Order: structure tokens, then sequence, then C-alpha cells
RNA sequence: GUACGUGAAAUUGCUGAAAGGGAAGCAUUGGAAAUCAGUCUUACCUGGGUGAGAUCAGUAGUGCGAGACUAUGCAC
RNA sequence: UUUCAAUGGCCCGUCUUGAAACACGGACCAAGGAGUCUAGCAUCUAUGCGAGUGUUUGGGUGAUGAAAACCCAUCCGCGAAAUGAAAGUGAAUGCAGGUGGGAACGCCCUUGUGGCGUGCACCAUCGACCGACCCGGAAUGGAAGGGUUUGAGU
RNA sequence: GAGAAGCUCAGACGAGUAGGCAGGCGUGGAGGUUUGUGACGAAGCCUUGGGCGUGAGCCUGGGUCGAACAGCCUCUAGUG
RNA sequence: AAACUUUCAGCAACGGAUCUCUUGGCUCUCGCAUCGAUGAAGAACGCAGCGAAAUGCGAUACGUAAUGUGAAUUG
């Protein structure tokens, strides 16, 4: 339950809130738990994901597949995930996009700002 | 449970609902200043009256003897336990495949009636 | 064809209590039993009065049945009186005698004065126990035409019954039609 | 005479403890579904927001 | 101390969670509740009212179960309310005989000796291995 | 509610009770109770005779707060002393009598109607009724007048 | 399949069925044709045939008088 | 279920004395489509309390989470008194009366639709009491005595 | 026992506009309850199949379909 | 005998009901007080790599400075 004056419940609320997030806050809402060993490493629960991050897939039909992200789809909340594409009728193959609750990182792509997120958010280099 | 006799098996239909589309077939009284249905012309339709009620006895009871008791779990079936000889069971229609099986079976166990197997 | 006039057709009496009340049900199941498993006119009367609507059951006072129990030529010394409806107080009587009475309700006064003074306090099923004909006892009702709607049944031209009005006083229907000074009176 | 309607008083581990405590009078109140359906008919309403 | 058994059922004879009504055939109604043998609604077959009530329910994988309600002075405690004897492994004359003897010999529930021993006689046509036919 | 209404009994009947020749018009015979003395008047004089015209006098800027004066009877002056004072006092014998004022229990004026106890009280009042005072001196009391 | 969820009715095409001498529709009763349900004699009881089996009525003992129950054995 | 045969069957709605009408509306189908809510009033019913009754004008637990629940003081409304234009005055001879019918109860008969005694409610009726009015009526007060009358009274 | 709101025995009777009353049927939403139904197919829709009710209506087979929905006691209305 | 007409069913059309949904409406409550001659509200015309309507902006033109975030934008 929820007490606060300042927190709405509404379905309608939350659901307009979500889409029409702009692009910096489309970010942390596209999050993803770190990995077992790297959840220990850093003392970090969860991310939001970025581009040459290193994941694996958890659920859906890619479920086991692994690679860097190529790209985060800010507009449309989905991650392109490297050699994980699809055949179209002509032969080339086209991306498909996995949302970021449905991965795991298991490697991070450390950088200073990155690294200053994570002593932020609490946790250990 | 004997001997069950209906005094009409003809459903009553509205009046001009075979003339027309908009009019459905459902039994409505006709209230018109100048209805011949209403007035009871010789040659028109009847209209439901309460002499068409059927024997207290009988009534509800399918050519069978039986009531026709809708149920929509396994436990619905276990209230007919007792009642073996005057309830039949009716499988509802959303009830899943699987769960239709485990009724059918439930119901073979206590012995009672099913009118919908298959 | 039959030719039958028919005018008291539908019986026009309560058969059973409109109130809801799981209690007065019970007492009702009481008194069908026990109106129809004796001889005796006071059973039956209770199990009438025992479906009345409220306006047909009205109040009545210690002090009436007080009144009523003690006459001249009475006999009425020590038996039950027996109401079925609500018995209220009446502060007017300052010194309250020694009184049995058996009712639906008391009033909170009503039943702490008639205690008080030595005397009894019983519901209607106690009284099923102690007198199950009725017998010895005194049967009262309340004043059924002391309600308000009285004072205006019946209103018309030289029937000398309240009319309904919003304010009293002159100005207030006092005028033509009222006294001979304005065309006529009544 | 003592009409001695205790209630037994139940410790954290789910044991009867020692202590015990007499019918509250409130338990011999009538009980009037009619009544209380009547009540809670209205009070449910008195939350309402309008349209 | 007690509150009635007449007016428990007034207030539970058309408002409790082991009645099953329907408005077909006319209005039936069905019973539930575990102290009810005959499994109809009536003051006088429910276990919620009454101080002696019995239920006969179904043991895994044979035989039939008899619950009782035991003395009134467990009115007010429910986990000392019931007693459920487990009456399996017997043949079906056994059973019906010490269902008899502890309902009716007893003088427990004397009116429901017949209801009682309907009941476990169907359980245990229901518990009987099933000659499926190929 | 509506579920329990007639209008949900009349869905199917044409005129909705309101009949077939007369109907349901709007207002037929005026609004409100204009006409009480033309052609409403055999209502009028029947159930509200003395409607029309004046009686008595004006009384401009009328001011009812000097004109306060609830009453009460003898048969409850009692009643308005406690329960303590009256089991103290009532029936006994005692050199000191209540006093009852009737002014702090709301009440300007004590009437007459009813009976008193044979007990001495005194009765504090702005007015009393000659029967009234008449009845208090014969039980023993007294009234004494106030502001 | 973007003339895109579901996809009713009016209205229309094709196929099949049937009927038709200046309307059609409806009601009653049956014929004809088409189509639907009985699953019976299951349960329970007894008798008959063979079969194997920790074996049943009265009891002994373990809450004083009477009655029900389970449980150790005997009754084989 | 369809169709055939035999027998019957006019087009519904409407206003109307009277509609199959050469009276009006209606080509067809879908979806929409008309006794509501509010300030009152009246009868009837239910519930609570009852000579009282009404917590929501307000104030409090209150901050946590609070449009709810729950609690709490003084007023006030309606009721406990009427009558009179008003100044005013203001309800017990008596068991708070008598008479008739009468619920319920008790007692006697003797098997009747009984007699006897109390008598609730209600109605009819004769009085008493309060106010107004009309009287005589021994400066101010209207006490005892009255009246064919009069009041939405006791 | 026979929902005492139950059970049981008997007799007479049945036109209806305007109008009156009662008991029911169906719809949206609210509280309660039903180890309620449901992607192993909710709701909706079609039907040359079945069943129930005097009737309002209800249940069901087959087909189609894709994400919700119902029974019982009450509350309520922009309810046919 | 066909064709034709009529009814029903299957299938196919026509049409967009029904059901489910809903970043919308409506209604209630709580909180707040800030336009302009220092040129407002409103109007016009322009500005993007490929942009007409909307958003934004004003020849510094889908923007400059400054602050925060920290790898996008996306046809
Ligand atoms: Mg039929
Ligand atoms: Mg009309
Ligand atoms: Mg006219
Ligand atoms: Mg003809
Ligand atoms: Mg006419
Ligand atoms: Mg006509
Ligand atoms: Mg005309
Ligand atoms: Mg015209
Ligand atoms: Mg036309
Ligand atoms: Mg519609
Ligand atoms: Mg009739
Ligand atoms: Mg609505
Ligand atoms: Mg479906
Ligand atoms: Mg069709
Ligand atoms: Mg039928
Ligand atoms: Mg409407």
């Amino acid at each position: 339950m929820k007490f606060s004056r300042d927190v709405t419940s509404s379905r309608r609320k939350q659901r307009k809130a979500h889409f029409g997030a702009p692009s910096s806050v489309r970010r942390v809402l596209m999050s993803a738990p770190l990995s077992k060993e790297l959840r220990e490493q850093y003392k970090i629960r969860s991310l939001p994901v970025r581009r040459d991050d290193q994941i694996t897939v958890i659920r859906g039909s890619n479920k086991g597949r692994e690679g860097k992200i190529t790209s985060v789809y800010r507009k449309k909340f989905l991650l392109l995930i490297e050699r994980v594409t699809r055949e179209k009728a002509n032969g080339a193959s086209a991306p498909v996009g996995i949302d970021a609750s449905k991965v795991v990182i298991t490697k991070l792509h450390l950088d200073k700002d990155r690294k200053d997120l994570i002593v932020r958010k609490g946790g250990k280099v | 449970a004997v001997n069950i006799i209906k005094k009409r098996t003809k459903p009553f239909k509205r009046h001009q609902s075979d003339r027309f589309k908009r009019v459905g077939e459902s039994w409505r009284k006709p209230r018109g200043i100048d209805s011949c249905v209403r007035r009871r012309f010789r040659g028109t339709i009847s209209m439901p009256k309460i002499g068409y009620g059927n024997n207290k006895k009988t009534r509800y009871c399918m050519p069978n003897g039986l009531k026709a008791f809708l149920v929509r779990n396994v436990s619905d079936v276990e209230l007919l336990l007792m009642h073996n000889k005057t309830y039949a069971a009716e499988i509802a229609g959303n009830v899943s495949a699987r769960k239709r099986v485990e009724i059918v079976e439930k119901a073979r166990a206590l012995g009672v009636k099913v009118t919908n197997a298959g | 064809g039959i030719d039958i006039e028919r005018h008291h057709v539908r019986k026009s009496q309560r058969s059973k209590p409109a109130s809801e009340n799981v209690y007065l049900k019970l007492l009702v199941k009481l008194y069908r039993f026990l109106a129809r498993r004796t001889d005796s006119r006071f059973n039956k009367a209770i199990l009438k009065r025992l479906f009345q609507s409220k306006t047909n059951r009205p109040p009545i006072s210690i002090s009436k049945i007080a009144a009523l129990t003690s006459r001249k030529s009475a006999s009425l010394e020590g038996k039950t009186t027996v109401i079925v409806g609500t018995v209220t107080d009446d502060e007017r009587l300052l010194t309250v005698p020694k009184l049995s009475v058996a009712a639906l309700r008391f009033t909170k006064s009503a039943r702490a004065r008639i205690l008080k003074a030595g005397g009894e306090v019983l519901t209607l099923d106690q009284l099923a126990l102690r007198a199950p004909t009725g017998s010895n006892t005194v049967l009262l009702r309340g004043k059924k035409h002391a309600r308000e709607a009285y004072r205006h049944f019946g209103f018309g031209p030289h029937k000398h019954k309240a009319p309904y009005v919003r304010s009293e006083g002159r100005k207030f229907e006092r005028a033509r039609g009222r006294r001979k000074s304005r065309a006529f009176k009544v | 005479a003592a009409a001695r309607p205790t209630v037994s008083i139940y410790s954290k581990d789910g044991s009867v403890s020692s202590e015990t405590i007499a019918l509250p009078f409130v338990f011999k109140a009538p009980i009037r579904p009619d009544l209380v359906r009547s009540v809670h008919t209205a009070v449910a309403k008195n939350k309402r927001q309008p349209y | 101390m007690s509150v009635s058994n007449d007016l428990i059922w007034q207030v539970i004879r058309d408002n409790n969670r082991f009645l099953v009504k329907r408005p077909e055939f006319g209005g039936i109604q069905f019973n539930r509740e575990p102290v009810n043998v005959s499994g109809k609604n009536a003051q006088r077959f429910s276990g919620l009212c009454n101080d002696k009530a019995v239920g006969v329910q179904a043991n895994s994988p044979r035989g039939v179960v008899l619950i009782t309600k035991t003395n009134p002075k467990n009115a007010q405690k429910p986990a000392k309310l019931f007693r459920k004897d487990v009456i399996a492994n017997a043949s079906s004359r056994k059973t019906y005989k010490s269902i008899a003897g502890r309902i009716g010999r007893t003088g427990y529930r004397d009116d429901l000796v017949k209801v009682s021993v309907a009941r476990a006689s169907a359980i245990l046509s229901s518990q009987r291995p099933k000659k499926t036919v190929a | 509610p509506t579920h329990t209404s007639k209008t949900r009994k009349l869905r199917g009947h044409v005129s909705a009770g309101h009949g077939r020749i007369g109907k349901h018009r709007k207002h037929p015979g005026g609004r409100g109770k204009a006409g009480g003395l033309q052609h409403l008047r055999s209502h009028f004089d029947k159930y509200h005779p003395g409607y029309f015209g004046k009686v008595g006098m004006r009384r401009f800027h009328l001011m009812k707060n000097p004109l306060w004066r609830p009453t009460v009877n003898l048969d409850r002056l009692w009643t308005l002393v406690p329960n303590e004072t009256r089991e103290k006092y009532l029936g006994k014998n005692t050199e000191v009598a209540p006093v009852i004022n009737v002014l702090q229990s709301g009440y300007g004026k004590v009437l007459g109607k009813g009976r008193l106890p044979d007990t001495p009280v005194i009765i504090q009042t702005r007015y009393v009724s000659r029967r009234a005072e008449e009845k208090i001196k014969q039980a023993g009391g007294v009234v004494e007048l106030i502001a």
C-alpha cells in the first residue's frame, strides 16, 4: 500500500507517464538485473542498460543467447543485441528487439561516469 | 418423474415477428387498441397464460425424469451425491476440456447422469 | 357462466409481520403454535397483534397501566398487564406502584421505574411460560387515534377537523370561509 | 448468581495463558441482520464522490 | 452460555458460505457444510445450528470419516468442537453398523442414522474400482 | 431506488399510466395553486377554508424575544428537580422546602394543569396562573416572583 | 495482408434443399421426407460353479450399573 | 424442421362511439431514443429512541495514510398547551366523570347464539374543565353566578 | 425432517380497454461470498442440433474467436 | 424439364453492430496567485540535411549561454 499524497496509483496517470516519458527518463525505465557474480562484486542489484554492455537473454524465444548491446532504442523501449536477428523475406537479417527487463548484464561497459554511478548507488569498484 | 406430459410444445412467438425482421420472436403482450390477437379472435395466435402451466410434479423434468443441474467444477458435481435419481449434471459451456474430463469422471464415480457428455 | 358477485373475497388482514426482525419472527413462531394448539382467544389475540404495523400498535404508559389496573371495582390487583407494543414512562406519576407488565418493548425509564418500585418486566415469551393461555391477565392496548393524522382525517365543511397548514396564526386559513365576517363560516 | 462466562487469553506462541477476561456484555446484544443491513446500506454510501 | 440455535438459523437460512442456491427448477437449495449428512438446507440438518450433528465425508483412499460435534461446552472452542472418527478399511456391513451404533444406539442423532448410512453407502460406492470398458 | 419504482413496471405500457384519452399534458389547470377563487374553488373551500382574505391587525417589526414565555404545568413541576432532591423532600417533613426555579428550566409561566403532592415547595417563576398559585398554596408551598 | 482485432443485421453472389395457376406470411391436425434422444438388462440383494485367503456370531482382558465404537488374542 | 392437404386467420401502431378502411405514421436493418433529480407536502410501511427526539453549524482523536469511521459541548428545530384580531388569560366536582355497544380475562350454569362481574381500543352520547363571545352584575382587578353559542382545546 | 418462508387435506372460481396492486425475467456499475469459470480458450458472434420455463428468459452441442468473465445475498441506476 | 421467384443453410460479399480495450472526457477535492509601453493576449511571415499540419523557435530562428544527466537520435 502507498500512503504518500504525492504518489498516484491512477492507472491512467501511470500509463501516461510511462509511455510519455522523455529520453532521459526512459533510460532509468530500461534497467536490467546484474548477474549473480556482478551483484556481489559491485553490491548493486540493477542498472540502466547501455550500448556496448554484455547481456544474456533470460526470457522469450531468444533465451540463452549472449552478446553486446548494439543499440538502445529508447523510443520503443527495446534493446538490439548483436547476432540476435531474424530473416526477412529477401534474405536480409532484421534485428529482434528485447525488453531490458528480460536480460541480465554479465559484463558492464565500465567508464568514468559508470564508475561514478556505482559508487553513488552505494556500490563498490 | 413418471409420465411426463407437456400441455404444449410450441413456443408462443410474438405477433408479426414472422413479417418484420426488426420484431424479435420473444413473446410480447399485444396492447394495441385494435389488436385482433389480444381480443383472441378465432384463427389468431394464442397468448401465454397460466392455464398452460404444467403439472407441479413433472415441471422442469427432462424426458428421463431428471432435472439438469449446471456444474462448473468437480465440487458442483459432488453436490449431487445424494440426489442421484433427481438431478443430472449439465457441464457448463465455458469449462475447459481438461476440467470437463475430470467432471465426467467424477459424475461417473457418483452415478450422476451427465446431459451433455462428449 | 355463473352469476357470482364477489365483495369480501380476499381477506384484508395481515398473515405475518411486515417486520424483518428475526426475534419478532421467533415470537411469532411461538404464538403461531400456542394459538393453534390451545383453545384460547388470548393467544389468538397476541398472534394477531404481533403482525400489526407500528401505527396500529400504539404505546401505553405506566400511568395508564396503573390507572387501568387500580379502578375501584377492579380486582386487577395482582395480575400481569400485557400489551403487544411499547410501554413508556409517565414522569408525571411521581410514585410508581408495584406492577407486573409483559410487553414487546420497555423504555429505559419505564423499565427502571417499574423495577425500582418492586414490580417486574417480562417479554412475551416469558409471559407464555407463566400464563400459556393468558389466564388472569389484563390485555391492554394504547390509544389508536391519538396520533396526529387523526386530527386531520375527515376534514370538510362543518367537520371540525384540523387543516393542513404550514404555519399557525392569523393569515393562515382564518379568513373567508372560517368566520361570518368573511363571507361564511365553514 | 455468578455467571462466570470467561474468555481465555492466548500467548504469542499459541498456548492458552493463565489470564482470562469476563465476556463483555456487548456479546449478549441482539443480533439483528435486518438492522445491520439497513445501517450498512446507508453508511456504505457516505464515501461516495459526486458524478 | 448460548446464542440461540433458532436465532442462528434465522441469520444463515438464506446467507451462508455452505448454501448453494439456484433459481432453476423454481428455486432449489443445497447445503454443503461438513456436519450436514443430508445435504439439504434446513434448520434440523444444519450442523451450524444444532448442538448435536453429524457429517459423513470421504476418507482417502477408502472408507468414510464420521464427523460429530462434541458436547456443547466447546461451542465457543472450534478446535475442540468437532470429532472426526475414521471408519475405514471396514466392509459395508461393518461400516453401517458402526455408524448406527455411534449415532443411534447412543441417542445422539437417531433421526440421522438412515441418512448417514445412505451417505456412507454412496461414498463407498464412489470409491470402488472402475471397471473401465475399452 | 430506481429498481423498485413503478416506472420500471410501466415499460411496455404505452401511456405510462396517464391514460389514452386525457393524457399527461403540460399544466392543464394552470401552475401552482392558481385559481383558488375560480376553477379550484370547490377544492379550496372544502379543504382550505379561510385561505382568502384578511383577518386582524398588522404588527410592524415583530421581535419574538420579549414575547418569550414557554409554560410548564403543575404536574411537571417536581420533574424539574433532580432525583436526589425529590428523595430528600418529596413526602418527608423538613424544615427547609426545595426551590424550583422554573426559569432556569426554560419556562416563563407556571400553569395549573394537574395536581401536586402534599409537600411544601417554593416555586420561583416570572408568571403564574391564578389556579396554579391556588394549588401551590394548598400543598403548603409558595410562589415567589422573579425577573 | 495494412480495403488489416472480433466481424451482427439490412442487403448480395454461388451452391444445396424445397415449393410455386392473380400476393405472401400465420394457426390447428396429420402425411411425407430429413433429422434427434433413449445405452437400457447399469447399481443393490440372493442363488449357482470353482478358487484362495491376515477368518465370523458368543465371549477373556484393557470408564462402577446399561448401550455404541476401535484395538490385543481366542473362536480356525 | 420443411412442405402438402383440410379448416380457420384483413395491417400493425393511434385518436375514436366506431379502423381492414378510400383516416394519419410506418421501404429496410443496426446502434441511440422518453416519468428523472431536487425543495416541499400527504398517506402507508420499516427501524431507533420515546415526553422526548435530532452526533455531521462546529469541535476532537489527526500525524501518521484519513472526504469514511468513531467521539464531544452549547444552542437550536420539532414535540410536551390552548385560545383570541389583540391587550391578555390559560386546562381534575368525581376512580381524570356518567351512559350504550365492546377485546381479553375470571366465575356460574348445564350443553345453547349461554347467564354474571370487571371492562382495553374505537364509535355514538350526557356532563365537567381552558380560551373567545354574549350576559345579568352585587380609578383600577374581574372574583363567584350564567348562556341557546364558539375553538385546529383539556 | 421435509428452506414452519416448510409439510398436508379440501372446496369454489378464471372476459377485460383506461387504471390500480403483487410476484417474477433481463441490463451497467458497488459491497460480500463461491480452494467460482478462463489461453488446455473468457467475452462476443453464427447455427440447416439438444434441454427447461405459461411467459419475460435460461442452460447446452457444433462452428467462429482471442482476454477476460459468472453464480448466490445485498447496494445502485443514464436499466429493456 | 429448365429459367424465374420465394424461404432456409453453408460458403463468399457488402456493411461496421457486438465484445474486450482506452496517454480521452466528465465530476469532486486539495494547493497556489504570476499578464502588459522593460510592448501583453492575439495576428502575420519565417526557421530543420531531407518538414506540409502540430510542438518548438526568431535572421543567434525545432535554437545561443548556463546548470544537471551521461550515449544517444532514429524514417
Ligand atoms: Mg414449450
Ligand atoms: Mg398517448
Ligand atoms: Mg376530454
Ligand atoms: Mg376466411
Ligand atoms: Mg374510448
Ligand atoms: Mg386500427
Ligand atoms: Mg382522425
Ligand atoms: Mg393526425
Ligand atoms: Mg407514409
Ligand atoms: Mg437499442
Ligand atoms: Mg383475467
Ligand atoms: Mg451506466
Ligand atoms: Mg468461447
Ligand atoms: Mg438464421
Ligand atoms: Mg413447459
Ligand atoms: Mg433511458
